[PDB]
């Protein structure tokens, strides 16, 4: 073809990806003779010893680097350097790794109910959230840190308050709260215990 | 530079069944990455020509209660994930 | 059917859009009788008199508000209210409208050349950027501003420096720097004017 220093047809572009998913830096390059190409992260050279699982390819002009699954550790700016007789070109971009997160969700909300005195009552919610939300049960607005007949338990994302035998005085407004780093949610229901005789 | 933090709320009142429900969450987050963050320089030592560029990019992270994330580079693509992320191999 | 209070099965989401783009707010609501719904921006109700363009629909539990070509004024808290006999629900989300920017780009970079003293010299570059980059010329690190002998002029995105009468003194490393709020680019190339004198 002809003598020509390497130029990026398409420089590297920053990427934002979910932790544990694949990232990918791609560039189109030119130059003659074909440029010796190499990748760096935050200044230092990259290899599969440096970053187990890296797939780096250089052919037909296209210059890929793939991270099968990414980690927060992997975050930082990546460079592609192309050198030959006529000069050199460098393209830098950022790999930005986002942790997975999702606000508290009530897949199942508290629902109010009327029960007879003496009945067992189960007040249960289903709650998701990354990180796991802290959930708290409340009665007439004060926290039930659960002594005696008001056993709070968990079974996966199912949290249930148990009242073994229902007393009339137990009637009130129950509320469960769910919070974590990126949001909060609150579900309230009324319980009426209908006496006897 | 100036990250923007956008929130979403829901608030619900059931009068029939005497139930109430509310929710506030960090929905969308927008940030600025420095110009050094993505740059190029090329030296043509045969012709004595050099080129340099640097440019900001704004990144978008969006999340939800139904475990769907959305992220990417403002002005380019978005990518959507279903949480918890469920790899393939 | 059993009555049921309005409830968002999927609430609104916040929306970041580029100026001049379509913004879509949508939500899913259930309840019986099917709720009465209404949309608000910053607490004021929305109509085509406040948001010229807005479309808005509600069928089979699908609520939806779309702004055809958002402006930066359109940014704010958007809410959807739903009421029926059994109760009421509101969902609130933000719109952030953003400017399309683009960092400076040299479509045409300065090129290196030799010339014979006395001749005219045009050193040109083509630069793009939003907002419009500031463009400045340099010889050996000192800035050249337009004059008789060195006339700078832009024609669209084409910027030229015109040295009316090159001399060996004007040899050097020439630089164009384009700058704007979101990025910088600089292009350099060498100019050698020769000569001959007894």
């Amino acid at each position: 073809m002809t003598t020509q220093a390497p130029t990026f047809t398409q420089p590297l572009q920053s990427v934002v990806v979910l932790e544990g998913s694949t990232a990918t830096f791609e560039a189109h390059i030119s130059g003659f003779p074909v440029p010796e190409v190499s990748w760096f992260r935050d200044g230092q050279v990259i290899s599969t010893s440096t970053l187990p699982g890296v797939q780096i390819s250089f052919s037909d002009g296209r210059a890929k680097l793939t991270i099968p699954a990414v980690t927060k550790a992997n975050s930082g700016r990546y460079s592609l350097k192309a050198t030959n007789g006529s000069g050199q070109a460098t393209s830098t971009a950022e790999l930005l790794v986002k942790a997975e997160t999702a606000p508290p969700n009530f897949v199942q909300r508290l629902q109010s109910m009327t029960v007879r005195q003496g009945s067992q009552v189960r007040l249960q919610v289903r709650v998701t959230g990354i990180p796991t939300p802290v959930v708290k049960f409340y009665r007439d607005g004060a926290e039930i840190q659960s002594s005696l007949d008001f056993q709070i338990s968990q079974e996966g994302d199912l949290y249930s308050l148990l009242i073994a035998e229902a007393y009339p005085e137990d009637s009130g407004t129950y509320s469960v709260n769910a919070t974590n780093s990126v949001g909060r949610a609150t579900s309230t229901a009324e319980l009426l215990v209908q006496g006897e005789t | 530079m100036a990250t923007s933090e956008l929130s979403s709320e829901v608030s619900e009142e059931n009068s029939e069944r005497r139930e109430a429900f509310w929710a506030e969450w960090k929905d969308l987050t927008l940030s600025t990455r420095p110009e050094e963050g993505s740059s190029l320089h090329e030296e043509d030592t045969q012709r004595h020509e050099t080129y340099h560029q640097q440019g900001q990019s704004q990144v978008l992270v969006q999340r939800s209660p139904w475990l769907m994330m959305r992220m990417g580079i403002l002005g380019r693509g978005l990518q959507e994930y279903q949480l918890p992320y469920q790899r393939v191999l």
